[PDB]
């Protein structure tokens, strides 16, 4: 595997940064009253690594013995939805937002089943089985109410760890029942130290300047920094101080899209950007990320007073994008309105 | 069963005893007469709320087919086969059409 | 003077008569030919008397979309190779005791009558030598009265001596079913092959049809061959759509206009009326507005936006296929046209976000363009939905969205046309802004009359397949995050594959090809080549 | 096996609920007559409503009969009211026997505690009214809400209404200090005061945060940092930085401050809450306060719908910066 | 001994007595004359003519063999998985002597009420027994019918009846019953029946049974909807930005007890045919749709309708 999957820490003493937080997570399991966790923060800060560390500290080493199961669940409209689940002998892991508006359904029955699983399985190790709900911030209001009901019902038999990146969408009834674990992103020095630690295990000696460039260009994303270090290791055997960091392909695609938006403001260019955003969306890139990158590069090419108007317009159409079922409509609404505003601004 | 309302009154808050405002906006209350037009007095004409017209079409519809599709002659049949083969150059027309002719 | 449906009148009696899925047809025909050879060798051994290398599994499984031809291919192959099909449908009570005690002896015992009219293939119900062959049709359909049916077909795996064929349309049935069987996948056939097939069956009925109308019908019903055959039978036997002679060489009349009949647009429009001419011309009359609202309402019941999906052709703007007072009047036309287009797109965003849809989108899976949705199967029980639903909202929201979309389109089209008649002054000035007012459309959206989707769904499905096949390797299978996987792991994988391809094309060491083997990644080589091409 | 300190340290009996005088008095005179009327407790969260109704249940019933003959449902069920109607119908039809060894017989009725009753729409409230007027003698209801005005007139007319006032911060600090002395955790009075402040009068959230901090710290002292990051509250330094970036008039440093807040894991709804608390309690003009608070409400609504934190926060900070630099 | 309703007394007995949906009804007519009808599914709004056209087509195909060659099943019948497996298959395997080109017909009315399991169990029955038996299904929501069943049937879309066709059938009924009428009453009846001929005939018969004269007072007394004159005056006051008189009309409608859904539906129906400019009509329909989305989402009050009226006035007061 890669260094993002092979050199990942498994124990709570192996976590290089957030040592005080890792120590508090170590004493969290010693009391035996391990509650539901709400592990939130930016992407790639070290969230899932810390969940795996807590799961290893809770049970034995058998949590690393992983497998994949498929479960078919019947909706109340008499339809069947099949979902995937990472599983072990002691824990569970599912992305319940994969079932759309029926997420509540795979919220209910699945935890019901695993509760019955802990009613059947006996090993005298731990009283509960931990289920990892990934992307709780993508759950609908009905799904989150069903989650509140399920956590209140099956608390004694199973435990829940909610891994999200945004607690804003998470309803206050959910947040009032789980212990909050904020995992902020590692700093530049933390990313450089982790990169040097990982690169030393391969017998390679990267310089501090290349590590600082990788830390700066990753926007405090440890997974992205490690994977860019993997790409740099693939590109060259020695690590020069001026080694070129390979940029992300869809990122430069979005950059070219925004230069296409800025350069020409015509209906033909609007349809060209329409094709470009369609081809970006066919690659399963989320429209929020497309909107964020587009807004960043348009604010690169905007004026002083126009930045606030463009940002408010982008936030407006991103909220409308979250409201509508077809996000492409709101993407091109933002693009066309920005083109009109830009053409009006450059005319005087 | 008898009902009761319990509000633990605190005299120091001074919001329990509230008097009507003395400002002229909330003193002079505007009056709405609640008078509406009678509904069988005006009347509705044809096509007022629909797409109705006084003129109705006649002879432009109810055309029965009564079609007699003549059998296609051989030369026209191969001409149409060549047209379909030009439309789809990668299709195997010669190995399907005689078999469907046998199927008919 | 005919009493047969066109599906069974034009049923393929030979395996070469089926359209598409040639690899699956060849695999099934080879499997059944090997079984027939084993049966004939068994007969020869009986005449004489009185298996890892072969690897001939006792059972095939066939999966694909609905109406693609799984049962038709099975019947054609069994007819060609002389098998006798014993069919078990969901249309008869098939519980374990009955199916075992009434059809095990077909596999385990000889046929008492081996010659004659026994090539006819019967069914199963309980209220030259011909080899027996079981066909479980629609195995995914399991009822409560079919108790122990899965255990019974497992016993049929274990203790058969004659072949078993399973037909299913559920894509995930082969996951939950435990056993040994040869898997056969039926893919959706291409548009043009089925279009030429339908043109062939129409030309046998002495009709001339164009390819584009059949392509619109087939992309409307998603290449369901049986559905298109049956609707073709209904439409041809009722007299066709519209008398229009099209002289083409590439003589009888042509009969274009079947797709509009399929969507029910001919119950609204007059026969003299044309949909494209109706949308292009300026509407003023009340009856014309009623017709437009009814047309748009008929398209909103399907949750398909008609005008925006075909935006370039229906607009009064130039469309190309992909391969100072004068200055103020050149700029004002483009500025007004962009303003009206932006207003229309804002209107469509308003209708998509702040207006109710009649069908609640992302109900069982998430939004479009996602490989994480899974499979949604229809109901297998005899119980009703029993949930509260609002019929008045579904009745009124379609008309509301249709009226608002029609008014938005008419405002936008009038604004762009009242911008466009002043382009003659710019043309007289020697400057051509029409290169900026044009629309560049793809060939996929140009070979059809009207489209129900403005995106490349084939490219989307190819990207979905490559995303699934990347993250189904055993090393990447335990990655917790999914959109973060395709946003962080996948671009680095594409860059690694590009660098590996550049190293291979530079005549470097062959150990660099084993870099994925050096880190022990299990990505298939076709997927490694696909990631190494580009990021389009 | 251990229970949370919210459940463990709620009062066992009626008149142990402090700072509620009249509600406890009428509940006592209902206990004396052994008949509990329909109840409607409204007040701020964490003020002793569930504690009072449960204490009335445990002292009217037996300790072993308390959990069997009451039913606590949550009225914000996402499957409509008919599912809750099914639970109330099943619990009213189901009957269990009761016998107390203390010499007092059990009442013939039963207790249904409908929590967050204010979240039910008026149609669902009218649907529930049929159930409570069709099972009046054999079943009594207690609706727990925070706003009595959200409960419709046919319900509120037939219920007995009680208002729960919040305890003062001194009383909350005293109860938290008693809890910490009971559970043997080293914590000064300043940390308890900051806990009561950061809970905003919510004793339930204060006890939850205290128990969670004792679990997290591993037997050390409870610092201010662990209380701050266990409550999800942004420190005031970041709020002052946001306001300084808004008053400066530079959009680039505004983006830098917002991206710094996003990188630290802090929520956007919490930032909107802190910004609203700062704005409405300062020396801004009424027009500035009006525009800023309207934009804050719009941004909060957009964040509740699931919109991205970064874009909404950037738009709100642009509005606040424009309104603050309008005086320039 | 009772008066039969005009929906049954004047029910069509042939396929040329059916107004509206001219193309599909004509195709059914040529199939009834020629024979060999395929398995059909007829989808459309209520009151369109689906059951009538299916029954008339079956009658014209069969003739005297109706009592033995036709099997009809409504939603009041069982139509379960076991019914599909025994009764449907037994009728399909049943021998019935018919002229060549004519088959036995299984009519499944209200196919939305069929369970998904029964539709899955009826898939092969629609296929093998197609040389002796045909299936004619009628449905309102075609999405309730599963895709494998829709693959084996030709789906024919019925659209709402245009008001001219309803007017022609209404004058046919009036001239055959000597009912005095006015054009006011005919327009009122046509407005009350939104493309529903069954509703139009029921409204006409109820009006004649109640008062015997067809005028808008009697018609809207019989139906008791929000009167389109009040809604027209309210929309006209919103056009003139007269928020007080428009709210007077709206509060009068609210105190009359009409539901918010009925009020917003009547508002949309009147504003669809209202005489105003194109852009103003577009903003009016946009605000009506946004308010109706709010009504459907759960928030419905006089505050929401007053906010809609204020937004409509703001559309006039703002360029
Ligand atoms: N590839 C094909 N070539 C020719 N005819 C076809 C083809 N596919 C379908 N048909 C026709 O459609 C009829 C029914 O198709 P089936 O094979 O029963 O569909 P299916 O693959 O079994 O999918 P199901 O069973 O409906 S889920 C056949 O009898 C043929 O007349
Ligand atoms: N007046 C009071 N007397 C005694 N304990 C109190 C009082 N007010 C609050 N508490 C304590 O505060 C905690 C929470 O109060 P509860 O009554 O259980 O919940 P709550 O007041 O209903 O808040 P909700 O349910 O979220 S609306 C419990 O530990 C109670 O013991
Ligand atoms: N197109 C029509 N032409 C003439 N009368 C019609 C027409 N449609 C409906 N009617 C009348 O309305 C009555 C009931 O209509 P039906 O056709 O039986 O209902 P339907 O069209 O099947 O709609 P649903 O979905 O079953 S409610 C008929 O008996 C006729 O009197
Ligand atoms: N303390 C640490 N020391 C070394 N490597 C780490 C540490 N924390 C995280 N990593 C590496 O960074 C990656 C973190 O990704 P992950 O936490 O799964 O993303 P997310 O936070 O979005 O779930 C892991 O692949 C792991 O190898
Ligand atoms: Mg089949
Ligand atoms: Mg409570
Ligand atoms: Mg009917």
């Amino acid at each position: 595997s890669l260094w993002v999957d092979k050199y990942r820490p498994c124990s709570l003493g192996r976590l290089d940064y957030h040592k005080e937080q890792a120590a508090q997570l170590r004493n969290l399991v010693q009391c035996g009253d391990f509650p539901h966790l709400l592990v939130y923060g930016p992407s790639g800060a070290g969230k899932k690594t810390r969940i795996m560390c807590i799961l290893r500290e809770l049970y034995g080493v058998g949590v690393e013995k992983l497998r994949i199961e498929h479960q078919t669940i019947t909706t109340p409209s008499k339809k069947k939805i099949e979902i995937s689940t990472i599983a072990s002998n002691y824990h569970l892991e599912v992305n319940p937002s994969d079932a759309g508006n029926s997420d509540r359904v795979v919220i209910q029955e699945m935890l019901k089943t695993v509760a019955q699983s802990q009613q059947l399985e006996t090993n005298s190790q731990r009283d509960f089985k931990v289920v990892l709900l990934t992307e709780v911030d993508k759950l609908t209001k009905d799904a989150q109410h069903a989650l509140r009901r399920t956590m209140e019902k099956y608390m004694s038999t199973c435990r829940l760890i909610l891994c999200c990146n945004s607690t804003s969408k998470v309803i206050p009834p959910i947040r009032s029942r789980c212990l909050a674990v904020r995992v902020p992103a590692p700093s530049i020095e933390d990313i450089c130290h982790v990169l040097s630690t990982v690169c030393k295990k391969e017998g390679l000696n990267l310089p501090s300047q290349l590590a600082h460039r990788l830390a700066e260009k990753s926007c405090r994303n440890l997974r992205k920094a490690l994977l860019m270090c993997e790409a740099c290791r693939v590109q060259q055997y020695p690590f020069t101080a001026d080694q070129e960091i390979p940029e992300t392909d869809w990122e430069v695609y979005l950059r070219e899209t925004a230069n296409a938006i800025v350069s020409q403001q015509t209906p033909q260019r609007l349809l060209e950007v329409r094709g470009r955003l369609y081809e970006l969306l066919t690659h399963c890139i989320p429209p929020e990320i497309i909107m964020k990158g587009l807004l960043s590069e348009l604010l690169h090419n905007c004026d002083g007073q126009l930045k606030g108007e463009v940002a408010q317009m982008a936030a407006y159409y991103e909220h409308r994008l979250q409201l509508g079922s077809k996000a492409i409509y709101h993407l091109e609404a933002f693009v066309a309105k920005f083109m009109a505003l830009y053409k009006k601004f450059m005319e005087d | 069963q008898r009902v009761v309302h319990v509000q633990q009154k605190d005299d120091g808050c001074c919001l329990w005893h509230l008097k009507p405002p003395s400002c002229p906006l909330l003193t002079k209350f505007k009056e709405l007469n609640t008078k509406v037009i009678d509904l069988s007095k005006c009347g509705i004409a044809l096509g007022e709320f629909s797409t109705l017209n006084s003129k109705l079409k006649s002879g432009n519809s109810a055309a029965v087919f009564m079609r007699t599709r003549k059998e296609f002659t051989e030369e026209v049949r191969n001409l149409l086969l060549e047209e379909i083969r030009w439309s789809n150059p990668e299709f195997s027309l010669k190995k399907y059409f005689p078999l469907l002719l046998k199927k008919q | 003077t005919e009493d047969m449906l066109w599906t069974e009148k034009y049923q393929p009696q030979t395996a070469s008569e089926l359209i598409g899925n040639e690899l699956a047809i060849k695999k099934l025909h080879s499997w059944l030919k090997d079984w027939k050879r084993r049966a004939e060798l068994e007969e020869r051994q009986n005449l004489k008397g009185k298996e890892e290398e072969s690897r001939l599994c006792n059972t095939v499984l066939i999966t694909g979309p609905t109406g693609v031809g799984k049962t038709a291919a099975v019947y054609a192959c069994a007819q060609e190779l002389g098998f006798k099909i014993f069919e078990v449908n969901a249309s008869s009570q098939r519980s374990g005791r009955q199916i075992l005690s009434q059809l095990k002896e077909a596999t385990q015992s000889h046929q008492v009558d081996k010659q004659g009219v026994n090539s006819q293939k019967p069914c199963f119900f309980n209220s030259k030598n011909a080899t027996s062959l079981i066909l479980f049709e629609e195995v995914d359909v399991i009822f409560d009265e079919d108790a122990g049916f899965l255990n019974a077909i497992k016993t049929f795996m274990a203790t058969t001596k004659r072949p078993v064929i399973l037909t299913t349309s559920d894509p995930t049935f082969s996951l939950m079913f435990d056993g040994c069987f040869e898997e056969i996948k039926f893919s959706t056939p291409s548009l043009l092959n089925v279009a030429s097939y339908l043109q062939m069956i129409c030309l046998t009925e002495n009709f001339r049809t164009d390819v584009k109308d059949f392509v619109t019908l087939l992309t409307a019903n998603t290449c369901d061959i049986r559905k298109s055959i049956l609707y073709l039978q209904f439409w041809i036997r009722s007299g066709g759509g519209v008398l229009e002679e099209r002289p083409l060489t590439l003589l009888p009349k042509c009969d274009s206009g079947c797709a509009e009949t399929l969507f029910g647009l001919k119950n609204i429009f007059s026969p003299s009326e044309d949909l494209f001419s109706f949308l292009k011309h300026k509407i003023t009359m009340k009856e014309e507005w009623h017709k437009f609202i009814q047309l748009l309402t008929e398209f909103q019941m399907r949750n398909v936006d008609f005008l925006y999906s075909n935006l370039e052709f229906i607009l009064p703007l130039p469309v190309d296929t992909i391969p100072t007072t004068a200055g103020k009047k050149c700029s004002a036309l483009v500025s007004h046209c962009l303003n009206s287009l932006s207003e229309f797109m804002d209107n469509m965003s308003f209708l998509d976000a702040l207006l109710t849809d009649v069908r609640e989108q992302n109900k069982y899976g998430r939004n479009d363009f996602s490989w994480t949705n899974g499979k949604v199967t229809s109901g297998l029980c005899d119980e009703f939905s029993l949930e509260s639903n609002d019929g008045w909202t579904s009745q009124s929201s379609g008309e509301l969205k249709a009226a608002a979309e029609a008014l938005s389109f008419t405002k936008c089209s009038s604004a762009i046309s009242k911008a466009l008649e002043t382009l003659n002054s710019c043309k007289k000035l020697g400057r051509d802004p029409t290169n900026d007012l044009t629309f560049y459309v793809s060939q996929k959206r140009n070979n059809v009359y009207f489209s129900q989707s403005a995106a490349n769904l084939d490219n989307a499905w190819k990207r979905i397949s490559v995303i699934k096949s990347v993250f189904s390797s055993r090393s990447l299978l335990y990655v917790g995050n999914r959109q973060a996987s395709i946003i962080e792991y996948l671009p680095t994988l594409r860059n690694i594959c590009k660098t590996e391809k550049l190293k291979e094309q530079g005549k470097s060491k062959r150990r660099f090809l084993h870099y994925f083997e050096g880190i022990h990644l299990d990505i298939p080589k076709e997927t490694v080549n696909t990631l190494a091409a580009d990021f389009p | 096996k251990p229970v949370p300190w919210v459940e463990k340290y709620r009062p066992k009996c009626v008149d142990e609920v402090a700072f509620q005088e009249e509600v406890v008095a009428v509940l006592k005179k209902s206990l004396e007559g052994a008949d509990l009327p329909n109840l409607l407790f409204y007040g701020p969260p964490g003020t002793g409503k569930t504690s009072t109704i449960l204490a009335a249940a445990r002292e009217l019933f037996g300790p072993e009969l308390f959990r069997l003959r009451v039913l606590e449902l949550n009225a914000s069920d996402e499957r409509g009211i008919q599912v809750v109607r099914e639970k109330v119908k099943n619990f009213a039809q189901l009957t269990v026997s009761g016998s107390r060894s203390d010499g007092k017989p059990c009442p013939p009725f039963k207790i249904v505690i409908l929590d967050e009753a204010d979240s039910m729409t008026s149609a669902a409230q009218a649907a529930l009214r049929r159930t409570m007027e069709k099972e009046s003698k054999t079943t009594r209801f207690c609706l727990i809400c925070n706003y009595v005005s959200r409960i419709i007139e046919p319900l509120t007319s037939r219920c007995s209404k009680f208002r729960f006032k919040p305890l003062s911060d001194k009383i909350q600090q005293q109860r938290l200090l008693d809890i910490a002395k009971k559970e043997n955790v080293k914590i000064s009075d300043e940390g308890i005061a900051y806990l009561v402040k950061v809970s905003e009068g919510d004793l339930r959230k204060a006890i939850t945060f205290l128990q969670s901090a004792t679990r997290l710290t591993g037997g050390k002292e409870i610092t201010e940092k662990v209380i701050t990051d266990i409550a999800g509250v942004i420190p005031a330094e970041k709020i002052d930085g946001v306001f300084a970036a808004c008053q400066s008039g530079s959009f680039d440093k505004l983006e830098a401050v917002v991206k710094d807040l996003i990188d630290e894991g802090h929520a956007a709804t919490q930032l909107v809450n802190q910004l609203h608390d700062v704005v409405v309690e300062n020396n801004l003009s009424d027009k500035q306060k009006s525009i800023i608070t309207e934009k804050l409400a719009e941004v909060d609504k957009c964040l509740a719908d699931g919109a991205d934190e970064h874009l909404q926060l950037i738009s709100l900070c642009a509005t606040v910066m424009q309104q603050l630099s309008q005086n320039c | 001994h009772y008066e039969l309703p005009w929906v049954e007394k004047y029910r069509p007995v042939k396929l040329n007595e059916i107004v509206g949906n001219e193309d599909t009804v004509s195709r059914l007519e040529v199939f009834a004359r020629e024979g060999n009808v395929p398995n059909i599914i007829i989808a459309g709004p209520p009151g369109t003519g689906k059951t009538t056209s299916i029954l008339c087509l079956a009658r014209a195909l069969l003739g005297p063999a109706l009592k033995d060659a036709m099997l009809e099943l409504n939603a009041s019948n069982d139509r379960g998985i076991d019914v599909v497996r025994n009764k449907i298959k037994m009728f399909a395997q049943q021998k019935v002597t018919l002229p060549k080109g004519r088959h036995k017909i299984i009519i499944l009315d209200e196919a939305d009420s069929m369970t998904d399991g029964a539709q899955q169990a009826l898939r092969r029955t629609m296929e093998i027994y197609s040389k002796t038996t045909r299936f004619a299904l009628a449905c309102n929501a075609s999405d309730k019918i599963i895709e494998p069943i829709q693959s084996r049937c030709a789906v024919l879309r019925y659209t709402k009846l245009t008001d001219a066709q309803i007017l022609t059938r209404l004058m046919n009924v009036i001239e055959k019953e000597r009912v005095p009428y006015t054009d006011d009453g005919l327009e009122a009846i046509i407005f009350t029946a939104q493309g529903d001929m069954r509703q139009a005939l029921n409204n006409l018969q109820s009006t004649f049974s109640g008062f015997g004269f067809i005028n808008s007072e009697n018609v809207f007394k019989v139906c008791d909807e929000p009167h389109p004159l009040l809604v027209k005056e309210m929309i006209q006051h919103c056009v003139n930005a007269n928020i007080d008189e428009a709210y007077k009309i709206l509060a009068h409608l609210w105190h009359l007890g009409y539901s918010p859904e009925d009020i917003i539906g009547n508002i949309f129906r009147v504003c669809k045919t209202f005489q105003m400019a194109e852009y103003l009509k577009l903003e009016f329909i946009k605000e009506i749709g946004y308010t109706h989305m709010k009504i459907a989402e759960g928030v419905n009050s006089l505050l929401q309708m007053a906010g809609l009226l204020a937004r409509l006035c703001q559309k006039t007061m703002a360029p």
